[PDB]
RNA sequence: ACCCCUAUACCUUCUGCAUAAUGAAUUAACUAGAAAUAACUUUGCAAGGAGAGCCAAAGCUAAGACCCCCGAAACCAGACGA
RNA sequence: CCGAGCCUGGUGAUAGCUGGUUGUCCAAGAUAGAAUCUUAGUUCAACUUUAAAUUUGCCCACAGAACCAAAUCCCCUUGUAAAUUUAACUGUUAGUCCAAAGAGGAACAGCUCUUUGGACACUAGGAAAAAACCUUGUAGAGAGAGUAAAAAAUUUAACACCCAUAGUAGGCCUAAAAGCAGCCACCAAUUAAGAAAGCGUUCAAGCUCAACACCCACUACCUAAAAAAUCCCAAACAUAUA
RNA sequence: UCUCUUACUUUUAACCAGUGAAAUUGACCUGCCCGUGAAGAGGCGGGCAUAACACAGCAAGACGAGAAGACCCUAUGGAGCU
RNA sequence: ACCUCGGAGCAGAACCCAACCUCCGAGCAGUACAUGCUAAGACUUCACCAGUCAAAGCGAACCUCAAUUGAUCCAAUAACUUGACCAACGGAACAAGUUACCCUAGGGAUAACAGCGCAAUCCUAUUCUAGAGUCCAUAUCAACAAUAGGGUUUACGACCUCGAUGUUGGAUCAGGACAUCCCGAUGGUGCAGCCGCUAUUAAAGGUUCGUUUGUUCAACGAUUAAAGUCCUACGUGAUCUGAGUUCAGACCGGAGUAAUCCAGGUCGGUUUCUAUCUACUUUAAAUUCCUCCCUGUACGAAAGGACAAGAGAAAUAAGGCCUACUUCACAAAGCGCCUUCCCCCGUAAAUGAUAUCAUCUCAACUUAGAUACCCACACCCACCCAAGAACAGGGUU
């Protein structure tokens, strides 16, 4: 019968070769996930549809910020075949109140806090 | 050329967050800037909400980390408070 | 009598070598209801080390057992719960020795 | 001359379909995206004991907002201005 | 259909794609490794014997010589006290180049045989070789000097 | 205007109808959702309400708003028919 | 139109059965089951709809659920916003394929029966046409753009050359069984031949192999079909930088 | 009767003139092959064919027309008989 | 056959979970006589009804079992209580057969024919090499078993059709497949010849008349070169038949109290349609047998006895014509006459490499290996015609 799948922790242990394959330091882990739904919830079970609705990924190709905490990670572990997960990188730090209206997310996943629309 | 645009960092659709789609369409001939476009106002509002969400989650998790730190601090003070109130006697 | 794949059906020994039995043993094993083969101790060990060597030097980054156990792409919707232990080498009563 | 018995894609005898190069490449692309997901879920920030109660206040206040709305559901006011406004449908010049 | 059938069941197309992706890929060598770069000792004892003694050596070509004819030839040649040795070339040549009879070396090609004794008696060698006409007397040596068949005949007469 | 491209009439019935299942030539006209018990909404008055009778530990009074058409073979009564 | 005339009335007989049921626009909306003269129906539940009141509802951490597999139950966080109760009712309760675990049958069926999960009975693109397979859902106008799924690959069978006397018609059994009907042993001469591996003889006799020599070298890809009935079915193309 | 059918006449027939029905009919601008599909396609897919329009003939198809199947099953539907 | 209740599997681990699924049972017995009363909290057979456990308290003392069962009305009784194999077990207080004399409302939700699915059964091919064939697996046949294919049988399923898809055989006309019955070509033989057996290739052409039976079939008679196997809605009833089969009449045997019935026999029994659409309505190369000679030759001990080459004579099929015959008569016909022309591929050989031999070669290579018909074109009112339904066509000097 078809039922929910328990994914092994051996799957979710990273390896050094994976680390230089997708450069991310094990110490000082990244703080926020950029999660983007890249597949339909149709022809999928109702629990996966429910977890997509819980995570707020109803619209495809719309990035969303989630915490890098074990509970949110467990939800993403359930629904990992319909999404793309990237780390949220902050080159110029967290946005301030004076820089709230000039932000952009960009394709590389870097939340810049100054968007000028001018050439370098 | 979506993959090439992703490699250069300029989204994948050319109609996304670029100068071509985010600069004003027109302005008055005397030089007065046009009122802002509806799509650009909407997009700026969504980006504002996104950035406020980013700040809120980061500070909430930070506060959770220091709350755990001070909790553990109160834990090891209470195990380090282990002075015997009474000096042992008898067979000593 | 049920017979599963990888089970010796008959055993022979004595003061003989492989080819002598191998003739009529291939003759019988061709007539069996399933796929069968005349094997020796040496040939059975050789095929097992061959399968392990193919599994070791497989250059495909993706394997059936990795995808199935990690539930990659939601493939357990079209797989079976027995495929987690068969690892794609078995399909019904059929054994595919080319699968790694 | 060549017909599949019954319906094409159901039953004991089906029309065969074969895997093309682009179908294989599409699947391999999706496999790579999920290996990326595996890595980024493999690195967590906090632990469960550190996470235990960090958003309880915000979740509680969100639910109090929901309760406040669901309780404040109630009929609207009524207006002398609206009734005497309906008197205007016979407003003539002279 | 059941999960077990007497015929190969048609897979779900996603499972078929799964098998096609997870097929086995062998390692490819870069520059193709194919394109990349007993009896001898005992036979040395008897040849060392028959060249240290037995100073009449005669080389003949081993003509077919059907078994009754061969054995009867063996018997008159033994009645007249010579031996018929059959030693293979693959061990007899290297003994020649390291045992100084390199002038008798280029003669042991094809089927070969040795008429060998300690006594000179090339007279019935030549009469038995004239009784059987297809028998060449290829060559040999008498008293450690090389001699052709014209050698053998003027040492005879 | 055609030529190019897209495109398996409608209703009913059904698990599913382009179905080679049903009905229909077409026009005009005629031809098929009736109401109580309660509930809800809006008024009036209020420990009472209703122009007797009735109901009432906020109720009572008034209004609004909800329930189709065609079709058997038959059964009985009284006549009319050799 | 006599298995019981015809007419009128009761009569607008009755029909769990068929047919039909008339303006516009928007919204929510898909099937556990139990009883039943019941399985072509109905009532209750379940789901669904509306209106209210209230506070938790889904996802779930560790610990925990029995002796004789996939999973589930329970469940704090966390992610989210729904859930229960109260009031009032309809309708659905004749179900299809696919994946999985099974049962019946032929380890038949576009077969039948349960269970878990999809999709279909709702849109669009693809697999040729197309219900159920894959992609994708929330609605409009555009003579803009990035994509998802998405096009089947295979073509198989050459194998040596040359040579061969003989202890013996080894012994036993048999008329003979001689290497070769069946038994015991399996030594032994020549340089090198099994008391013989196939044939072949009533038995004999014969001819091939294993053996000398010979020599370049055993060259050794270890693989395998075909049929039906109107008329084959896109046209084609191995070679211009993913 | 048939082997094995032939010839003639009358009726019918076809043409001119007069009078003038019926069953049927969703709309039709109404092709062939193979495949598909509610499993037997004029209408779907791939190919092929293709100026338009009368008159006579044929009966392979339009699951052709007619009669809410004369068999079978169902109905808490009838009826006759024992 | 079953209908109610319980245990085990299916249903492996909270619960639940079906089949005319696989097994086992139940419709009580035994003890007690506080098996009294009362009452928080719960469980629940997926609803309800029904069912289940129980703290405390009063009063005493100091139930086992798995199912072991039956609602309401009503009846009995002073009361407490007690009443159905109501077993169709959520139970109507009490009612059987038969209908082909049948009727109605519906159903392709459901059977018969046909299509479709499937291939158990049926049919074929290969693989293996036991065995048979004096010896010899493989001239021929073939066990156990394996692989693959067909969709002709009997089923199985219930998907289209019950506001009709008319049915078995027969006539008429046949279209197609080849798994070939004859004719053609070839390989093997336990092939001397004649005959055979088996295999490869070949679907242009052909494949009879009768007696019994409704028969498909089957048997028999007489032939032939052969008297093929199938599919086509078991081809074909708006082209025909109606012998059979399953309407109303009747008889015999049997069954039943009877009505009536029999997957038994027998005699009789209405087969409608004026064609709207599609499609179609004149596409010249023919096969086979027999006779003679070859020839009593080849071959063979004899008995027997060819193949090629050639000549003739027919038969059928296609096309046409009336000189005679015959039906008949300005003519149409056959029973009469005339004409009728190509191959066809299985394999057998030569040279010759990969592999200095050899080798027919998915090596390069060599050999066995159509013409005919038609063809011009506003004389046209009208007449005639060997031309013709109308139209068209030919003649009118
Ligand atoms: C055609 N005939 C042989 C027939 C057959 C059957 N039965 C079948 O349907 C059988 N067909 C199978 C073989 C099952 C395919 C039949 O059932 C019938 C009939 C005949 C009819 C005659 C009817 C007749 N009318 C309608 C023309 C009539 O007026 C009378 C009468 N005597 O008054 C009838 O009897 C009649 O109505 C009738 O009963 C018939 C059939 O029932
Ligand atoms: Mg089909
Ligand atoms: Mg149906
Ligand atoms: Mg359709
Ligand atoms: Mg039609
Ligand atoms: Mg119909
Ligand atoms: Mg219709
Ligand atoms: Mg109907
Ligand atoms: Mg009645
Ligand atoms: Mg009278
Ligand atoms: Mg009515
Ligand atoms: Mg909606
Ligand atoms: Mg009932
Ligand atoms: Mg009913
Ligand atoms: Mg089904
Ligand atoms: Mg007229
Ligand atoms: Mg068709
Ligand atoms: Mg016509
Ligand atoms: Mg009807
Ligand atoms: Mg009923
Ligand atoms: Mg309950
Ligand atoms: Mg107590
Ligand atoms: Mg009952
Ligand atoms: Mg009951
Ligand atoms: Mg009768
Ligand atoms: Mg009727
Ligand atoms: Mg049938
Ligand atoms: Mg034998
Ligand atoms: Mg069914
Ligand atoms: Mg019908
Ligand atoms: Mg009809
Ligand atoms: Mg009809
Ligand atoms: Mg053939
Ligand atoms: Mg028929
Ligand atoms: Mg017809
Ligand atoms: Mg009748
Ligand atoms: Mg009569
Ligand atoms: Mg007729
Ligand atoms: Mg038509």
């Amino acid at each position: 019968k078809f039922t929910r799948s328990r994914i092994p922790e051996k799957v979710f242990q990273a390896s050094p070769e994976d680390h230089e394959k997708y450069g991310g330091d094990p110490q000082n882990p990244h703080k926020l996930h950029i999660v983007t739904r890249i597949k339909s919830t149709r022809r999928r079970p109702y629990w996966e549809k429910d977890i997509i609705k819980m995570l707020g990924l109803e619209k495809a190709h719309t990035p969303q910020v989630h915490k890098n905490i074990p509970s949110v990670n467990a939800k993403l572990k359930v629904v990992k075949h319909l999404i793309r997960i990237k780390p949220l990188k902050l080159p110029q730090g967290l946005p301030a109140e004076e820089n709230m209206s000039n932000t952009c997310l960009k394709s590389t996943g870097e939340l810049v806090v100054q968007w000028h629309l001018k050439p370098v | 050329g979506g993959q090439w645009r992703l490699q250069q960092g300029l989204a994948a659709n050319p109609s996304g967050y670029g100068p071509l789609t985010e600069l004003p369409d027109w302005s008055y001939a005397d030089g007065r800037p046009a009122p802002p476009m509806k799509g650009q106002l909407r997009r700026k509002a969504e980006r504002e909400t996104f950035a406020r969400r980013v700040v809120l989650l980061s500070q909430e998790m930070d506060a959770g980390l220091q709350a755990w730190q001070l909790r553990q601090q109160k834990l090891q003070e209470e195990q380090r408070k282990q002075e015997n109130a009474l000096k042992p006697k008898g067979a000593s | 009598t049920p017979v599963k794949a990888g089970r010796l059906v008959v055993e022979m020994g004595g003061r003989c070598e492989f080819e002598e039995v191998q003739g009529f043993l291939d003759q019988v094993a061709h007539k069996l209801p399933f796929a069968a083969k005349a094997v020796s101790r040496g040939t059975l060990e050789k095929m097992r080390k061959d399968q392990e060597e193919r599994e070791r030097n497989n250059q495909n980054p993706w394997t059936f057992e990795r995808i199935a156990t990690a539930n990659m792409l939601g493939i357990r919707k079209v797989l079976s719960p027995y495929d987690l232990t068969h690892k794609g080498k078995y399909w019904g009563k059929f054994y595919m020795p080319k699968r790694v | 001359r060549g017909r599949i018995p019954g319906r094409q894609w159901i039953g004991k005898h089906r029309r065969p379909r074969f895997v093309s190069l682009r179908a294989k490449q599409n699947m391999i692309r999706r496999l790579e995206i999920e290996a990326e997901n595996h890595y980024w879920l493999s690195m967590p920030y906090m632990t469960r004991e550190q996470e235990r109660g960090h958003a309880a206040v915000r979740r509680r206040e969100a639910f109090e907002a929901i309760k406040a709305a669901a309780t404040s559901k109630f009929p609207p006011h009524r207006f002398i201005a609206d009734q005497l406004d309906h008197l205007n449908v016979t407003k003539k010049w002279s | 259909s059941k999960a077990v059938t007497r015929h190969r069941r048609v897979m779900h197309f996603q499972r078929q794609k799964l098998m096609a992706v997870t097929e086995y890929i062998p390692p490819k060598p870069a520059i193709h490794p194919s394109c990349l770069p007993g009896l001898i000792r005992l036979l040395r004892r008897e040849i060392a014997a028959v060249f240290q003694d037995n100073r009449m050596i005669a080389v003949c070509q081993n003509v077919a010589l059907s078994a009754e004819d061969k054995l009867l030839m063996r018997h008159q040649l033994r009645k007249h006290k010579i031996l018929m040795k059959v030693f293979p070339n693959q061990v007899l040549k290297p003994f020649l180049e390291d045992s100084k009879y390199q002038n008798l070396l280029p003669l042991f090609v094809g089927h070969n045989m040795l008429l060998v004794s300690e006594e000179p008696k090339v007279k019935e060698m030549v009469r038995i070789l004239r009784t059987v006409p297809f028998l060449p007397l290829l060559g040999g040596c008498i008293d450690d000097t090389i001699l052709s068949r014209q050698g053998f005949i003027n040492y005879s007469k």
